[PDB]
């Protein structure tokens, strides 16, 4: 089903990144999401967001240029920037170096998205 | 991993051959007449190539936080 | 009694697709011309030889 | 028929006459094989 | 039409003989070219878009080179002499229904299983002479067969009097009893008709038949009524429609294989044969051998066609031109 | 009544072979009187010689070439006969216009 | 799986006490086995409890 998976040689190999597609947005779905997990009980994801190590990269946000020149993102969205940091590791999911290269880059966009959340909350509450 | 275009190539192929060792026919009832992708038995040339490419990687020197190693 | 047949085609007719301006028909064993829809030419060559 | 009837089909089009056209092909065009790892039948019959 | 070939067949129309390639001016010209060492024969023919040659005939590799007259490709339209069988009764028996059945066999489809049945009918009466009978049945056979509203022309039907006995008076759907004014009619002639012909799409094919009679009682016995004997044919269709179809097929060997498939988008080939004239045929059939252990023959033929004017002058000039340049014993017909 | 092979017409209409009366089986015989003789083992030899392409089997590329031309011919042949053990157990009645 | 028509063909076979029969009165039974192609669907389903 091609979403972050390498289905080759009869086997199903993942790099850890979960391309949660086919559902729709939160407001278009009956359930309001894909309900990937009940672990907060309504853990609800939409068609654009991707997951690495139970951390959700949102597709609704944008990439400010102050955290584009630092943390070195490539896409227009945080979901599209996590969809470009995994491009090397999606074809070599058993590689020791690429699973180190993927875990190091996903923590950067984790710290890039968390900085965007606190700077937004300071803007709205201020 | 095979696409349905690629199954259509597999499907249209030789699968029957004919008698073999104007043809003069000899031997009475057992008549005997007197890099290519199929095997004249209905097989396919699976050529598989393994090779060692070159990959650019980085050796990175970092410091442990708790001890200066 | 020993009978024989022979038919010859060129090698150009390997996968010659029949762009059917008139629909290509088969001759049945009954004598009726039945219609067929197979686009390859060689389906109507070994059918007329059996 | 020309070859073995088309196997790349949906399951509903594998009707009673599609299976019979497959089996009638085995009646007619299955006597002569260039077997790659077997001997001829006339060679084996001489051995027995 | 589609013909059988011995691996190829290519046709050239011999509208002129110019004796060299520098005199080829109009379309359809022909020179038979060969050199002094008589080993190669070819035909520099002027096409409507330039000069074109043939494959080069090796004169050690010819098989037959036979030229046919235009009288040998004319289909003779067969006739039948329908009369009264004098063994049953010389006169029409005055109460019986006299019915004749025509059993056609190629109908609208080729096989002899596609058939068509038409009938003529006369009630025979007292005092009706045999000449008054053939005047009454050729009209009733023309009203069913020479009608205006039938799909295809089936037969042509005449009457023959006993005085002239050589000329045929045509009977159609419009001929009345007063138009045929003669008292010595002795047969009914049923002749085939030339079917409609379309270039390349509808070949020249005919509809045969057999005039079959029905049983009419005489002294209690149900004796077959008449006799039909195949008299020699006197009308032939010309060679105009076979050679007009023959240029249409063999131009696809030297040129485009499809003819109109998609009509904003075709290569319009200009044809040179008038379909309204008779034509002679010359077939030089040859092959191509090599010098190996794989040597033998790729068999070919070249058809040349010249116009026939009655004494075959335009064809015999071509044979007289091939015989000097190449040195073959093609029989001047 | 097949008019494709039967070409002589009877005077009373139809083909001349229609008026032929055949009693194939007279009584029982304890063995098949009429049977179709076929050779045990003589399957018809489907046989193709070809050049670089084979349009019937669909083979592109030939290791063993018969010759050098783009051709593929079929040659098939069958040895076959029939046998009627007792032709006196079978009475026929043929029109004479078929001329024996 | 034999229909009552097919029992008759076994029954009406000629008494011999390409070729359907033997001279010991046997029947030529041709078993054919082939590997056809069938269309299947690979579905990737997120389980509601965990996420695996």
């Amino acid at each position: 089903a091609f979403g972050g998976w390498l289905n080759t040689q009869g086997g199903d190999f993942t790099n850890g990144v979960t391309f949660i597609n086919e559902g729709g947005s939160h407001e278009e779905n009956p359930y309001q999401g894909i309900q990937i997990g009940v672990d907060g009980a309504p853990n609800l994801v939409e068609q654009g967001e991707v997951v690495y190590d139970d951390y959700v990269f949102s597709d609704r946000m944008e990439i400010p240029d102050d955290i584009r020149k630092e943390y070195k993102l490539r896409g227009k969205t945080f979901a599209k920037a996590a969809k470009s940091a995994q491009r090397e590791s999606e074809e070599r999911p058993n590689d020791p170096l690429s699973t180190k290269g993927l875990q190091a880059a996903m923590e950067r966009i984790a710290t890039a998205q968390e900085e965007a959340r606190q700077r937004k909350e300071a803007h709205r509450e201020g | 991993v095979l696409s349905p275009k690629d199954i259509k190539y597999i499907e249209t192929m030789p699968d029957y051959i004919g008698q073999g060792a104007d043809e003069i026919t000899v031997r009475d009832g057992t008549y005997f007449f007197d890099l290519l992708p199929y095997d004249l038995a209905g097989n396919l040339r699976v050529l598989r190539l393994y090779w060692k490419s070159k990959r650019k990687i980085l050796k990175v020197k970092s410091y442990d936080p708790e001890t200066g190693e | 009694t020993t009978i024989r047949i022979q038919h010859k085609v060129a090698g150009n007719k390997l996968n010659k697709k029949l762009a059917m301006g008139i629909p290509m028909v088969r001759n049945l064993e009954s004598g009726k011309q039945v219609k067929d829809t197979a686009n390859m030419w060689m389906h109507y060559v070994d059918w007329e030889v059996e | 028929f020309l070859n073995f009837p088309r196997q790349m089909l949906p399951f509903s089009k594998k009707t009673k006459q599609w299976r019979k056209d497959c089996l009638l092909w085995a009646n007619q065009k299955t006597f002569f094989n260039y077997s790659l790892v077997r001997k001829s039948v006339i060679h084996k019959k001489i051995n027995y | 039409m589609v013909i059988s070939i011995n691996q190829v067949r290519q046709l050239y129309v011999a509208k002129a003989l110019k004796a060299n390639t520098a005199a080829l001016t109009t379309a359809g010209d022909i020179v038979p070219k060969a050199d002094t060492a008589k080993t190669t024969l070819y035909f520099q023919s002027m096409s409507p878009a330039g000069i074109v040659a043939s494959d080069k005939i090796n004169l050690k590799h010819v098989l037959y080179a036979k030229a046919t007259p235009s009288e040998a490709l004319a289909h003779k339209l067969v006739r039948y002499s329908v009369t009264l069988d004098a063994d049953v009764s010389a006169t029409p028996v005055a109460g019986q229904n006299y019915i004749l059945r025509l059993a056609f066999r190629q109908y609208i489809g080729l096989s002899e299983e596609d058939q068509y049945f038409k009938y003529g009918e006369v009630i025979a009466r007292s005092g009706m002479t045999a000449s008054d009978f053939y005047k009454k049945m050729a009209i009733s056979l023309a009203k069913n067969l020479e009608n205006k509203t039938e799909s295809t022309p089936l037969v042509n039907i005449y009457l023959i009097s006993a005085a002239a006995a050589s000329t045929d008076v045509p009977v159609t759907s419009a001929t009345k009893e007063s138009d045929l004014t003669a008292t010595d009619y002795n047969q009914i002639i049923i002749e085939e008709t030339e079917q409609p012909w379309v270039l390349g799409m509808m070949p020249q094919a005919f509809i045969p038949f057999t005039p079959q009679f029905l049983t009419i009682t005489v002294d209690g016995e149900d004796r077959l009524w008449g006799v039909a004997t195949v008299v020699t044919p006197t009308k032939t269709v010309p060679d105009g429609h076979l050679i007009a179809d023959l240029e249409y097929f063999c131009m696809g060997a030297r040129g485009d294989i499809y003819r109109g498939m998609g009509y904003p988008n075709i290569i319009k080939t200009t044809y040179l044969v008038d379909p309204g004239a008779v034509y002679d045929v010359l077939d030089i059939h040859y092959f191509y051998t090599g010098s190996n252990e794989s040597v033998q023959k790729s068999e070919k033929t070249i058809t040349l066609v010249a116009v026939d004017d009655g004494s075959h002058t335009a064809m015999n000039a071509l044979i007289g031109a091939i015989n000097t340049a190449s040195g073959l014993t093609i029989a001047t017909l | 009544d097949d008019p494709v092979r039967n070409k002589i017409l009877h005077p009373m209409g139809g083909v001349a072979f229609s008026y032929r009366y055949d009693i194939w089986y007279i009584g029982t015989m304890d063995q098949p009187n009429i049977f179709k003789c076929k050779i045990k083992g003589d399957n018809e030899y489907r046989g193709y010689q070809w050049g670089i392409r084979n349009p019937f089997t669909g083979q592109k590329g030939n290791p063993y070439m018969s010759f050098d031309e783009d051709s593929a011919v079929i040659h098939r042949m069958a040895t076959l006969g029939v046998c009627v053990l007792d032709p006196t157990r079978t009475m026929s009645l043929i029109p004479a216009i078929l001329q024996g």
